[PDB]
């Protein structure tokens, strides 16, 4: 339990960080229109948003049900596999935004 | 910027996207387990 | 790293290189004015 | 005088700058004589190191010369264009920087 908690909240934690990476794209997208790649770079962001956004709910409802009840050890290395998956997509999101703000400034 | 830069910015983002993927059909196909 | 970032980071330098040859040129023609 | 002077200073606060970016690039080379771009990397530097001592040797020459002393106006436009293109070297200088935070890091 204390484990999908804890992972189900570096999810919304990285979610809050690509919320303030597409207001930030949204600032410079504003400034050029000009950009398609700009207008890709915001759609993609969008889509990630949208995908995790139905992961959190997905793992929202297998949180909640499973707290209605009191095998486990492909649910633990798939919490080992997410776990890694999500610190690759944090890296790259890390990554991003240092080109982002080269860019930007 | 040269884009050189923002290319590379786009495939970190399409990286992103294809993890992210993976991790949907990760929570999916557990859902389903 | 993606050489896109590498070879936009090398472009860097050599306009440096230029912008810094020219500030030599200045100043040894400056030098001679 | 004084504008000499202040822009001599900043020619070496520049070179002082470039220093520490070449000791990086030392660093990071070493980690990797694998790329003989980083090779070129460190090259270039290195040029922009001795370029950048002989401009400050050739104005320490023009300013105790002057300094020698008690026409002036080409000096003060010539003083202006140095100054621009100064900016012009510390904005790559930072932007090189940046590029190479998101590469070591």
């Amino acid at each position: 339990l204390y484990k999908l908690k804890t992972f189900l909240e570096n999810l919304r934690r990285h979610l809050d960080r690509l919320d303030k990476h597409i207001k930030q794209l949204r600032d410079i997208l504003s400034e050029n229109p000009e950009d398609e790649r700009v207008k890709d770079a915001i759609d993609l962001s969008e889509r990630s948003v949208r995908i995790v956004k139905t992961v959190i709910k997905i793992f929202e409802d297998s949180v909640r049900k499973k707290e209605k009840r009191p095998d486990d050890k492909e649910l633990d290395k798939l919490l080992d596999t997410l776990e890694k998956i999500l610190q690759t997509a944090t890296k790259i999101i890390d990554d991003a935004n240092k080109l982002l703000e080269y860019l930007r400034r | 910027g040269d884009p050189k830069v923002v290319e590379t910015y786009v495939e970190l983002l399409k990286r992103h996207e294809k993890a992210v993927k993976e991790l949907l059909e990760i929570a999916k196909t557990h859902a389903k387990k």
